[PDB]
């Protein structure tokens, strides 16, 4: 388990923080004499904006792990999810409160499931030509393997599948399987 | 499924001859409805009831008015959505 | 008539994917002894195909309308020949 | 008083199916199941005993074996 | 039996239908396995084809009585259409299988 | 009366009220090539028609007289005792 | 030198003839034109000389070249049963393609001609390399030369269609891109031979097919992703509409042959409700669409998106019916296809300078000609028999509804509106009244050169379309080796 | 109406020696009515 | 006007001017609930359900060489 | 009262005859005359299909039961 | 005979179509119309050999569609229906 509430306020500062100082940025390229307090008059919105953000982002995976009891890569989705929907609240157009979510989710979800690069990768640390190679010459797998991932029906009927959809059809349907036959002499 | 045996000796003399029967005396009652009468089918035409009845059958069940209603002109009204949204 | 020729097409598929193919001597052959149910599928398909060439309540649309044609085609092809498929 | 000549796709129809005809009957095997001068010709050229196979194989093997160093270079140990 | 003739030995498999004790590192012996489970999926479907036309004829020559003088081929029939099908040989390529399992 | 049209048209069914002059000679050679592909379409169907049971002698059969299936069985069954 | 190269060499010795003679002889546009027209035919009489050749139930690839010189990218051609029909489309369609434009193509007519050589030479490739990365590389060299035909020759909208046809086409092909170098980097290769003995594991597969599927629905095209087809198809010249509708539709469906069947057979078999349903869509979508359209080239071209749809759909059948009757398709919309976009954009739009529907009525009058091949062009659309088109339309129809019975009852109700929009067309073209008020000058009917190329595609559609066989045969056996699946009592065998 | 006044059947089902049992197919396809259930 | 000159047409405005608006119509589509309700039916609804219906039923019948005494069922 | 058959076959006019675009040539002598040659050529293709291959071995082991007579009986 | 009676209006539908600017009005009539009846008195004779002697008869020509299973030939039968019809 974990604290959605402390852990959203940390991604709130992290990201405020940040915020924080693109909007000292703005204020130090401002072209009128207006001030050092311009930081919370004119680009507070700015950074109150990513402090909302990068909390939501940190509450709702937070929450979203704690409701799953689960820590996979979903999280970082909804989290990115609802991330994106607090950007586009700002606009104050529907639309953009839904795209800018879909992407937000999108490519944060994408990163977590494929581990992005940004720091560090995971390390395989075994011997990278027995892995190609076994991956290379398994041309041929045992046939319970496939059928346990594929099925039977569809065109898959292994030997004895006659006799299974005979059991099959009697425990669902109760009814024995005899087919009639087209020669009257038998 | 045979049913030729029954048709030929079960079925009651009445109803063999019925149909004769009734194309006997409806071609008499039609035949004396017009250039006799005449005027008891325009009754009926000029009713409410009639009116209905005669505007109905000539219109055909109205199927040729539900069908175009609801159908030709339902599939070119999904064509103009698809094409237009 | 393209409606009703979908349905019989699904029937013709439905006789391929029971009996393997559509000449008359196998299907003839075979039909006493094919799941009955299959037979129903078949069946119906074939009569709403039936229903649209043979011109019956639900698919007659067409044939009173066929009368746009010259006198002599209404007499062989919407009266006599085609209407009889 | 204008006639109307046959034209050249009377001929086209007319000689297409005669040519049919005809061309279909010189290329019958025969009254024995024996190949006329021209289907022995057909079979010669268009032979491949073997030959499709043989340079099938060889060429497998050889793009199994440069796949094989590719592998060897691409996974060997920093 | 009728003669095999000399073009179907051009084509007959050297080997048995089967993927077991094959080396698929060797190209021409993979190649020769899958041609042979093809050609052999094909001669059981060309079968029932045959067995469909002996029908046909004793169809059309016991016209009222067929129900009763047809049977033995239309057993033979209904026998091959439930069990002969071009599957191909990727199947079996890819996923081996034992009886005794 | 006919209706006008353009005489500029060039129609394969011959147009508006088309019969050329020579339409008895152009007929005449149509129905020689119909009768000459019909009757390769004939002698086709004689040689390539099955039966599985064979007309009875005293009945009116006509194909009886060009087609090889009957033809082959009458011949051997005139060969009796 | 093997004959699938000369194949590729001769419309190269064309293009660089055209750009060298003017050195010998200012030169004629018409030798021009006379150069190109030859170098088809010749590249055609090469076809037809390998199929005489060709063998029917063989396993190895045909007429392939040992190099015993290997390089990080070599070209290796081969030929088999999947093939070999797609080479001939090509070879037929080529030089109908050049003579449908021989008098609209009035300014940079050596560019022009240059374009369509060099076209021929790539979509050839396509069918002929035995290597699945070499698949892609010719697969996307054809935009370039796709972006410069529609640029330079295209309507007034051809800006839009140019860009719409390469970005659509690169988006899709990166997605393919990235799912063909993650086999090579699994396997080693992506020599035919080789990859297709190899058996990727099953979450590999699912990705894998994600990717190609992605690239493969971009340009087959899904209703959706269909976009740049209207454009493109539209504003293309004749020539460029003709190789656009015949040949490039078809590089996805033989993809599918090379790409999903034989290595991803468990996700091809595990996601095929996803690709019915979409199909599905597709089929009923479009169909609606295209009975509203009012540009005459556009109703063309959105009827082959509901035509692919049943191609796609009888790919995924896992059925010999199915996967012959997608090609049968293939190759009768490629006529067809033809034939309406020669009716539409290059004698209608020739005569009148417009594309739109509501100009158009009784051309019947006036252009008996045109009518008659118009019909039956319009009936292949719809799939009547005798033309190859309901054979196709009936095997793809029938392998998809024994794969999944609702996806093929409603993907056969395009039997119903396939008719409708094709009928509806027709009726309002060449039947629908009188001539057109809207005609101030007569109109000439179909001259000898748009007679002789609208017969021979018409005499394709309907000689297949009652036999048939010349194409199945020299289908069954290989097209048996992409089948997925097994018997009890047949499989196994001891 | 229909349903309230419709005359029974006026004569038993015809019966057939074996049920036809064998021409019909044998006992794998349907057969005649042969000494069974009354209707 | 394109490239080979064609013949006299009375090329109607009104006619004109309703093909340039069906070209250019896709630079006004704009978001509202009844755009969106009708993309969202049309592009999720609808194939979703084909899609579901496609899945639930997908090996659930057979037809092939079954006789009395079977069934169509395979699952 | 029937009219002559009229008409410009081509939109030739009845003073004038066709004029050759250039493709003529090329079309009718090359691309019809080596598909008509192709036909031909096709007549004496060796059949190599799947099919003529299977059904001599179908035929065989169909004798080989109680359903094909043997031509050559043992 | 039995395979005339297929072709033959066929033939003259093509010659009354496809050359009629041949034949004109008068040859196209005496095509179509000698075609037709023709092929009626060869229906009337197929009438006898097929029903009233109880000999279907059986033709086949080319194969139209060979996929495997499904084999249709380009064939026809000739029975006691066929010939009512
Ligand atoms: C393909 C197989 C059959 C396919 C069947 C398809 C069925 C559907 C289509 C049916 C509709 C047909 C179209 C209507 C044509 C007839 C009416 C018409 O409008 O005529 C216009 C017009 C004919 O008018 P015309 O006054 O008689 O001819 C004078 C023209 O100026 C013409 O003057 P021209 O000099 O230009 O004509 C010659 C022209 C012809 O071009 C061709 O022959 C190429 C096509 C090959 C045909 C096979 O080109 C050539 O110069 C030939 C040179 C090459 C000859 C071969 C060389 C062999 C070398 C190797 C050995 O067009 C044609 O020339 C037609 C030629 C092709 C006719 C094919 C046969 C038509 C039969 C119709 C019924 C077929 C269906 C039967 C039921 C199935
Ligand atoms: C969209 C088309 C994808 C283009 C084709 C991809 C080609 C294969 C890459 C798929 C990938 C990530 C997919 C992440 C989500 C995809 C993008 C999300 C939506 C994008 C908007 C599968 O990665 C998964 O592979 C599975 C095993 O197959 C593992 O189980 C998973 O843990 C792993 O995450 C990467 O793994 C790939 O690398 C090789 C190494 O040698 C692996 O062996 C394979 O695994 C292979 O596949
Ligand atoms: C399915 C694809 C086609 C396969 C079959 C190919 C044709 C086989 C032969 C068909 C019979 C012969 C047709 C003759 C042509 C009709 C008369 C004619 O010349 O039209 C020109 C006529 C000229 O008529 P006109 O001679 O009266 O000239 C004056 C009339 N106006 C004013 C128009 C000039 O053009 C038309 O008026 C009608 C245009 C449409 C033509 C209709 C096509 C006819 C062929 C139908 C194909 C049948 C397909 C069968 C269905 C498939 C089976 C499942
Ligand atoms: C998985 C795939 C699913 C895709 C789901 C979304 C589908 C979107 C498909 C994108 C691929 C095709 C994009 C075509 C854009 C071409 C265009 O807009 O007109 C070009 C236009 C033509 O438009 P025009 O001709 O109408 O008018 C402009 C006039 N000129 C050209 C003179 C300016 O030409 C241009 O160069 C102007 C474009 C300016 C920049 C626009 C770039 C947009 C490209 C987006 C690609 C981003 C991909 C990321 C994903
Ligand atoms: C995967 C990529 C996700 C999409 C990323 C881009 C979406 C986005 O950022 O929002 C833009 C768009 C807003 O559309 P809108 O403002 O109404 O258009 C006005 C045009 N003048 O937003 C949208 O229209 C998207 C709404 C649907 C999102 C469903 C997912
Ligand atoms: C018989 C049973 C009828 C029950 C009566 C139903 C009824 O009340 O219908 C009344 C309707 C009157 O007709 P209306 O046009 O409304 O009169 C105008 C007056 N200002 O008259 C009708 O609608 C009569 C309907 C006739 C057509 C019905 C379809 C055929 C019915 C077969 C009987
Ligand atoms: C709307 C159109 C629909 C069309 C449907 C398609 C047709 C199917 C329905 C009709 C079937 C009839 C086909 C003809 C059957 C017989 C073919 C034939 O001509 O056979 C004769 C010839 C030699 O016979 P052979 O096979 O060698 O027998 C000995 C074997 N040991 O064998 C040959 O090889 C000769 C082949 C020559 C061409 C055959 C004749 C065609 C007749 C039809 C032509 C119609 C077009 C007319 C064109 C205009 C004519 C004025
Ligand atoms: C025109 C209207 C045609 C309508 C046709 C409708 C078909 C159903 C009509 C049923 C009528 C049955 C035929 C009535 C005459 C039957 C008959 O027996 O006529 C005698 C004739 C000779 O028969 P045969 O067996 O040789 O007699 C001597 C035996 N020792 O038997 C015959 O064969 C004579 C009949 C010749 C048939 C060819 C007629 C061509 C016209
Ligand atoms: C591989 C073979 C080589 C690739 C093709 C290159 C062809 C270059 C040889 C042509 C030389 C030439 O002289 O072309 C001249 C022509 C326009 O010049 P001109 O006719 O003199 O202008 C007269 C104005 N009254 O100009 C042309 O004809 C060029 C037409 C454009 C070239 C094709 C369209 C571009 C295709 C993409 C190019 C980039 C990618 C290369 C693709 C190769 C295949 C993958
Ligand atoms: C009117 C005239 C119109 C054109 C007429 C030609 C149309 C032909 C259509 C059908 C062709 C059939 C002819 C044929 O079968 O040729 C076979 C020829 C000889 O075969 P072979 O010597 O064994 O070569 C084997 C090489 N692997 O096979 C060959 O090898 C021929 C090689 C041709 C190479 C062409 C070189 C470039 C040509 C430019
Ligand atoms: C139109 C009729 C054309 C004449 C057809 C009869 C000629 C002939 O006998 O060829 C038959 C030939 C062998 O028969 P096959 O298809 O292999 O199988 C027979 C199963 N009943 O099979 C063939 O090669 C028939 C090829 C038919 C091509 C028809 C093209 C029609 C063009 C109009």
């Amino acid at each position: 388990p974990k604290d959605a509430v402390h852990l959203g306020l940390k991604g709130a500062a992290v990201v405020g923080g940040i915020g924080l100082l693109f909007a000292a940025v703005r204020t130090s390229l401002a072209r009128k004499n207006v001030g050092p307090w311009a930081i919370f008059t004119r680009n507070g919105k700015l950074a109150a904006t990513f402090a909302a953000v990068g909390g939501a982002y940190d509450f709702t995976r937070a929450a979203a792990a704690n409701l799953r009891e689960k820590e996979d890569w979903v999280n970082n989705g909804i989290g990115g999810l609802f991330a994106g929907a607090t950007m586009g609240l700002t606009t104050g157009r529907i639309p953009r409160v839904l795209g800018f979510a879909a992407l937000t989710g999108v490519v944060l979800a994408t990163a977590e499931y494929a581990g992005s690069g940004l720091r560090g990768v995971f390390k395989r640390d075994v011997d990278e030509y027995e892995r190609k190679e076994f991956l290379r010459k398994n041309r041929r797998r045992p046939i319970e393997e496939t059928l346990a991932e594929i099925g039977e029906g569809r065109g898959i009927k292994p030997p004895g599948y006659y006799e299974r959809r005979a059991q099959r059809l009697k425990e669902k349907y109760g009814v024995d399987i005899n087919p009639v036959c087209a020669d009257p002499d038998q | 499924h045979e049913i030729m045996i029954d048709t030929e000796f079960a079925v009651p003399v009445l109803f063999k001859l019925l149909p004769f029967i009734f194309t006997i005396s409806f071609s008499v009652i039609a035949l004396t409805l017009s250039e006799l009468l005449s005027e008891l089918v325009i009754y009926f035409k000029f009713s409410r009831f009639g009116y209905n009845i005669f505007g109905f059958f000539n219109q055909r069940f109205l199927i040729e008015f539900f069908y175009n209603k609801y159908i030709t002109n339902l599939i070119l009204n999904l064509g103009g959505q698809i094409t237009k949204i | 008539n393209r409606v009703g020729d979908c349905f019989l097409t699904v029937g013709m598929f439905a006789i391929l994917w029971s009996l393997g193919n559509l000449d008359y001597a196998t299907v003839f052959s075979l039909a006493p002894y094919i799941n009955s149910n299959v037979v129903i599928i078949i069946g119906i398909c074939l009569l709403i195909g039936a229903m649209a060439k043979s011109s019956q309540v639900g698919l007659h649309v067409w044939l009173p309308m066929a009368m746009e044609g010259p006198t002599p085609v209404s007499a062989l092809i919407h009266a006599a020949t085609m209407v009889t498929a | 008083n204008v006639e109307e000549p046959l034209g050249a796709a009377f001929y086209i129809a007319v000689g297409g199916i005669a040519s049919s005809f005809v061309i279909y009957n010189i290329s019958r095997p025969g009254p024995n199941g024996e190949p006329s001068s021209l289907h022995k010709w057909f079979s010669k050229i268009s032979d491949y005993k073997d030959e499709w196979e043989t340079r099938n194989t060889l060429m497998a093997a050889a793009l199994e074996q440069a796949a094989h160093d590719k592998h060897l270079l691409l996974t060997a140990e920093r | 039996p009728t003669p095999e003739s000399e073009a179907f030995l051009a084509k007959k498999p050297q080997v048995p239908p089967t993927f077991d004790g094959v080396d698929y590192e060797d190209n021409k012996r993979l190649k020769q396995a899958q041609d042979a489970i093809i050609r052999e999926q094909w001669v059981q479907v060309m079968m029932g084809r045959l067995v469909r036309e002996e029908l046909s004829k004793c169809y059309y020559r016991e016209g009222v009585n067929h129900l009763e003088k047809c049977g033995k081929l239309r057993e033979r029939y209904l026998q091959l259409l439930a069990n002969a099908k071009v599957k191909g040989y990727l199947f079996e390529q890819q996923n081996y299988w034992s009886k005794e399992n | 009366p006919k209706i006008p049209y353009p005489k500029h048209v060039w129609s394969p069914a011959g147009g508006w009220y088309a019969q050329p002059a020579n339409w008895k000679q152009n007929t005449a050679i149509f129905g020689l090539v119909i009768f000459g592909i019909t009757a390769m379409v004939w002698k086709y169907s004689a040689e390539h028609e099955v039966r599985h049971k064979m007309p009875e002698p005293d009945r009116f059969y006509p194909s009886r007289y060009w087609v090889k299936q009957i033809k082959d069985y009458e011949r051997a069954q005139k060969e009796k005792q | 030198m093997s004959l699938l190269y000369v194949l590729l060499i001769i419309p190269i010795i064309g293009i660089f003839l055209i750009s060298t003679i003017d050195s010998f002889y200012f030169f004629n546009v018409s030798y021009y034109k006379k150069i190109a027209l030859i170098t088809t035919i010749l590249n055609l009489i090469v076809s037809l000389i390998i199929y005489i050749l060709f063998d029917f139930s063989n396993n190895q690839f045909q007429f392939i070249q040992e190099n015993l010189d290997l390089s990080f990218y070599d070209i290796y051609l081969g030929v088999d049963g999947v093939s070999i029909y797609f080479v001939l489309l090509t070879t037929i369609i080529m030089p109908i393609a050049l003579v449908s434009n021989w008098n609209s193509i009035t300014n940079n007519i050596k560019s022009y001609l240059i374009i369509m050589l060099l076209l021929e030479t790539l979509l050839l490739a396509v069918f002929l390399v035995l290597d699945v990365l070499l698949f892609y590389i010719f697969f996307e060299s054809i935009l370039p030369p796709l972006f410069i035909l529609i640029g330079l020759f295209g309507s007034s909208n051809k800006v839009r269609a140019s860009f719409y046809i390469f970005l659509y086409t690169l988006l899709g092909s990166l997605f393919l891109l990235l799912s063909i170098l993650t086999m090579s980097s699994i396997v080693g290769t992506t020599y035919f031979d080789v990859l297709l003995k190899s058996s990727f594991e099953y979450t590999t597969q699912l990705f894998l097919f994600f990717g190609i599927f992605i690239a493969f629905a971009v340009k087959t095209p899904v209703w959706g992703l269909n976009s740049w087809l209207l454009r493109a198809h539209v504003e293309s010249p004749l020539g460029g509409s003709i190789v656009l509708a015949a040949i490039v539709l078809k590089l996805s469906l033989y993809g599918v042959f090379r790409l999903i069947l034989p290595i991803l057979p468990q996700a091809s078999l595990n996601l095929t409700y996803i690709v019915y349903a979409i199909g599905a869509i597709t089929v009923l979508y479009a169909s609606f669409s295209t009975l509203r359209t009012v540009d005459v080239k556009e109703l063309i071209a959105y009827s082959s998106v509901a035509h692919a749809a049943i191609y796609l759909m009888g790919v995924f059948s896992n059925t010999i019916q199915g996967l012959e009757g997608a090609i049968l398709l293939g190759l009768a919309h490629g006529f067809v296809s033809s034939g309406l976009f020669i009716c539409a954009g290059g004698i209608l739009y020739d005569r009148t300078g417009t594309r739109l529907i509501y100009f158009f009525r009784g051309l019947t009058q006036i252009m008996p000609l045109f009518s008659l091949f118009f019909f039956i062009l319009c009936l292949g659309n719809a799939g009547t028999p005798l033309t190859l088109n309901f054979v196709g339309e009936f095997m793809s129809l029938y392998g998809t509804l024994e794969r999944l019975p609702i996806a093929g009852m409603l993907a056969s109700t395009s039997i119903i509106f396939s008719a409708a929009y094709s009928i509806y067309m027709y009726n309002r073209i060449a039947f629908g009244g009188s001539v057109s008020l809207y005609f101030i000058d007569c109109f000439r009917d179909l001259t000898k050169r748009e007679f002789f190329i609208l017969f021979t595609l018409v005499s394709f559609t309907v000689i297949l379309g009652i036999y048939p066989s010349f194409v199945l045969d020299g289908l069954h056996y290989n097209i048996s080796s992409v089948v997925y699946g097994i018997e009890p009592n047949a499989s196994y065998l001891t | 109406v229909v349903k309230l006044t419709y005359p029974d059947r006026v004569s038993y089902p015809r019966e057939f020696e074996g049920g036809l049992e064998r021409e019909l197919g044998g006992a794998g396809a349907v057969r005649a009515f042969l000494c069974l259930d009354d209707e | 006007m394109a490239g080979l000159q064609h013949y006299k047409i009375a090329m109607d405005p009104a006619l004109v001017r309703l093909g340039s608006m069906i070209s250019n119509r896709y630079k006004y589509f704009r978001w509202t609930k009844r755009t969106a309700l009708v993309s969202f039916m049309y592009v999720v609804v609808v194939p979703s359900t084909i899609g579901y219906l496609a899945y639930k039923t997908d090996g659930l019948w057979d037809l092939r060489a079954k006789r009395r005494g079977d069934l169509i069922s395979e699952r | 009262q029937y009219d002559p058959p009229t008409g410009w076959l081509w939109g030739v006019r009845p003073g004038e005859k066709y004029q050759n675009e250039g493709w003529e040539g090329p079309f009718f002598y090359g691309f019809w005359g080596s598909l008509i040659v192709f036909a031909i050529a096709y007549a004496y293709k060796p059949d190599t299909s799947i099919q003529t291959w299977a059904l001599e071995e179908a035929r065989r082991r169909l004798e080989a039961e109680g359903i094909l007579e043997d031509p050559n009986p043992t | 005979m039995y395979l005339s009676i297929i072709i033959l209006p066929l033939l003259g539908s093509v010659v009354s179509g496809f050359f009629g600017r041949k034949v004109g009005v008068s040859g196209a009539q005496l095509i179509t119309c000698s075609s037709v009846i023709i092929t009626t008195i060869l229906s009337i004779i197929a009438f006898f050999e097929v029903g009233f002697n109880n000999i279907p008869v059986t033709i086949n020509i080319f194969r139209w569609i060979d996929s495997e299973w499904f084999i249709i030939n380009w064939g026809f039968q000739y029975d006691s229906l066929t010939v009512s019809m």
